[PDB]
RNA sequence: UCUAGUGGGCCAUUUUUGGUAAGCAGAACUGGCGAUGCGGGAUGAACCGAACGUGAGGUUAAGGUGCCGGAAUGUACGCUCAUCAGAGAAAAGGUGUUAGUUCAUCUAGACAGCAGGACGGUGGCCAUGGAAGUCGGAAUCCGCUAAGGAGUGUGUAA
RNA sequence: GGAAGUCGGCAAAAU
RNA sequence: CCCACUGUCCCUAUCUACUAUCUA
RNA sequence: AAAGUUACCACAGGGAUCUUGUGGCAGCCAAGCGCGACGUUGCUUCGGCUCUUCCUAUCAUACCGAAGCAGAAUUCGGUAAGCGUUGGACCCACUAAUAGGGAACGUGAGCUGGGACCGUCGUGAGACGGUUAGUCUACUGAUGAAGUGUCGUCGCAAUGGUAAUUCAACUUAGUACGAGAGGAACCGUUGAUUCAGAUCAUUGGUAUUUGCGGCUGCCUGACAAGGCAAUGCCGCGGAGCUAUCAUCUGCCGGAUAACGGCUGAACGCCUCUAAGCCAGAAUCCGUGCCAGAAAGCGACGAU
């Protein structure tokens, strides 16, 4: 068998990964966010020189297998206080924002066709007539919670998944006094958090979530799993036509392979880029955390400058980045 | 099986004698000049725990075996139990 | 070779966290937070 | 026990400790 | 007079016979079980009490009284700290503790500590690159003192 | 790769 | 013994039917 | 004339039926209580594959102590079972190492290999028969009714499990050290083995995509047209699955043992120890990772 920190060797009890630890909250550092969700697309090869000093591929080129997750901006929709207590961490109390988009009401209710739409009514009633309620709970949390979790959800509509209903999920809000973050999850009520504003494509992540079903073996996949220290590559922005154009390579292009992701579809939103593989098959929701314990070697601390991104068709053997060039090359169709 | 389980020294040979445990040379210390000499084993003269042993020539303990004393032949008195101690050491009967 | 839980590997990752670490990525989180 | 070994001793343990305190 | 059932064993004590690596083996001895439940020994064929119709009350045996558990977290005096406490392997080891027993010094100053001496024949006598007390082998004398060895060890090529 | 498997070219493919 | 051969093995992987399963 | 004897005895019958590392013997002493310790003199059927764990009485890995231990390579001795301890035929080579054991019939309901009686004929001797006689539970995962009004979302974490291993290369170096011969190490760095968890961009494999093409044969009088053939045969073949035949990733704190010390009595000195306090092993306990009490719980939304 394998190794005995895995069982018992049961069925995930959850479809998006969870989080179950933060960084640790510091003062000194200002007031800022340690976790993204996304949804996993596919990988593709890319080209990247090698600034690994003592290697002996240094000032050299090698071709990488990097995922490729999409990445919408979040919105937030609500704050949860935590209270230190002789039996470990409480929610004291929660505090949502006053209009909730569709995507995080759909959440809330296994049928939202059927249903009467009827959450967060009266909270939205209460939001508009008095102020003071939320003054009173906000002001409760600054004062007596020591952890501050941000309540985020994902705009899945974005994404060409025909899911609707949005993943929400709490981010540990690390850095500054508990004034600060309250404050700082107030001013960001209703609005979107970015991950171009979270993480930054050249620190050491760790991506989390659930693995893919393998059936009935003699139970084997579909468990909660850990990858630690899953470099980011780029976090390509969607609006832009150089996203998966470098420096070396020009020809505006898009980080979608023509033909189109298999079985998920094409990127148009942010996308993240990570070494290596990650857990999950495609269209599935993976959770990206920042590094719980700071250790950046030279591999976790070199800069990258990546020169060709392939985005030739993975379903099948694609041999042509972009329709552009195919056609360059190839004689002129019929059509 | 029927064997001596006992060291002797070397039908009437219903059981066997094993070669191993047979001895030949037996250390015989003497009693006024206080030195063990190593001689060879001549016979056993009588056996006080069983006449077949003393006429198997069994080497056990208070065994009487002569042995040649021309260098210092003379019996002597086994001490010792040669199957445990698996050395034949004797005391002089002088 | 001394594994991870190494007293002194645990002493040189401190000494390391405050020389090739620590200050340039408290900043780093600084300055996409200002974003 | 909390030692390595147990106190208590079986019982005819205990007997034939008798016994052999008697011998 | 006559008429049923019984003709085993087990366990233990004492004496004794040999013993034997060490077990034990052989008698005798009266017990206990065997035909017999009960209280206690955490549990039990053999251990401590006790021997039996059905009940009420009182009092005990053996064993117990922190809680499980009925009954003093009683009284008085001591011992013990175990980084494996406590409820034959045995000859010993321990700068572990407590009492004693004996013998020694001690205001002629007890030990301990500081300040010193720790000498002269003599480097006694040999030994060998050499060893002057302390490479080593034999002697083991001496004058002076308050006391200093033919030297307690370090040391020295010596 | 080619019997390194197993006590072993057992069964297959080769012919 | 030599040569050839091959999932016997390194080290297993995939496919097919049947079985296996549930229902009356 | 026979009689005794037989432990030289033989053939039938009857009864009985804890363990490990120190040699012995004989003397000389011999603290002591005739013994007499330590010392001293002599002389010389079993047997092995897999497997699971476990023990340390430790082969390697980690750290210390000692030794004429310059360095390197060792030897011996401590703590130490975390982690390993191969591949082939007394070898063999690799390897960091190829340690010793338990599961009392190790794991034969995981696994395999290397007759008795009676009779008859019988001198000192052996064979030629008739009867015969075997005897629910645990674990792995999967649902699941339910207190908590009801349903749902987001979480808390009691508790249980745990995981990483080893090597050689760069630099420090041809420096420390060494007549020379040789020749370190720490920090830092790059790769590789073993294991673990994932993944399918690329590559290989796979063909019921019966997807396309080619071939053979068959059937429609012919041409063509098609359709066929238990999946007839061959080439390619997506998608999926899959491969140390492909690719990624594998963490931090204290507390200690051996041991080295500090202050410091006991004991006017001294002393790492008694009260105290540091340094210190791959060890221990946490963190991280997995599970989430299906009779542990919180916040929130709606009613």
């Amino acid at each position: 068998h394998g190794s005995l920190g895995f069982l018992p060797r049961k069925r995930a009890s959850r479809q998006r990964g969870k989080v179950k630890a933060f960084p640790k909250d510091d003062a000194s550092k200002p007031v800022h966010l340690t976790a993204f969700l996304g949804y996993k697309a596919g990988m593709t090869h890319i080209v990247r020189d090698l600034d690994r000093p003592g290697s002996k591929m240094h000032k050299r080129e090698i071709l990488e297998a990097v995922t490729v997750i999409e990445t919408p901006p979040m919105v937030v929709v609500g704050v949860v206080g935590y209270v230190e207590t002789p039996r470990g961490l409480r929610s004291l109390t929660t505090v949502w924002a006053e209009h909730l988009s569709e995507e995080v009401k759909r959440r809330f209710y296994k049928n939202w066709f059927k249903s009467k739409k009827k959450a967060f009514t009266k909270y939205a009633k209460k939001y508009a007539e008095s102020t003071q309620s939320i003054n009173r709970e906000l002001e409760r949390i600054k004062k007596y919670c020591s952890v501050v979790r941000v309540l985020a959800h994902t705009q899945i509509r974005k994404t060409p998944l025909a899911q609707k209903k949005a993943h929400l999920m709490e981010i540990q809000v690390n850095g500054g006094s508990v004034a600060d973050k309250v404050e700082w999850a107030r001013e960001h009520f209703e609005k979107t958090v970015d991950i171009k504003s979270t993480f930054e494509q050249n620190e050491m992540i760790d991506v989390i979530g659930v693995t893919r079903g393998k059936g009935n073996e003699g139970n084997a996949g579909y468990m909660h799993r850990t990858q630690l220290n899953s470099k980011i590559y780029r976090i390509g922005a969607g609006d832009d036509a150089k996203n998966a154009s470098t420096d070396f390579d020009a020809t505006e292009k898009r980080i979608t392979p023509m033909g189109g992701f298999v079985r998920y579809g094409v990127v148009e939103n942010d996308f993240v880029m990570l070494n290596g593989a990650t857990p999950g098959p495609v269209k599935r929701v993976l959770t990206l955390r920042k590094s719980l314990l700071t250790h950046t070697s030279r591999k976790a601390l070199e800069p990258v400058s990546l020169k060709w991104i392939d985005t030739a068709s993975k379903f099948g053997h694609g041999r042509f980045q972009t329709p552009a060039e195919a056609k360059q090359f190839l004689g002129t169709l019929k059509k | 099986k029927r064997m001596i389980t006992k060291a002797t020294f070397v039908k009437y040979e219903r059981f066997i004698r094993p070669m191993a445990l047979r001895q030949k040379k037996a250390n015989v210390t003497h009693k006024e000049l206080g030195v063990t000499m190593q001689l060879p084993i001549i016979g056993v003269k009588k056996n006080p725990q069983s006449p077949t042993y003393t006429q198997l020539g069994v080497l056990t303990k208070g065994t009487v075996i002569e042995v040649n004393v021309s260098e210092l032949g003379k019996y002597a008195q086994i001490t010792n139990n040669p199957e445990l101690d698996g050395c034949v050491n004797a005391l002089l009967l002088t | 070779t001394s594994g991870p839980r190494d007293n002194n590997r645990n002493k040189w990752a401190k000494k390391h966290l405050k020389k090739g670490k620590r200050a340039k990525n408290s900043n780093f989180s600084k300055f996409l937070k200002k974003k | 026990s909390l030692k390595k070994k147990s106190k208590r001793r079986t019982t005819r343990l205990r007997s034939r400790i008798e016994k052999k305190a008697a011998e």
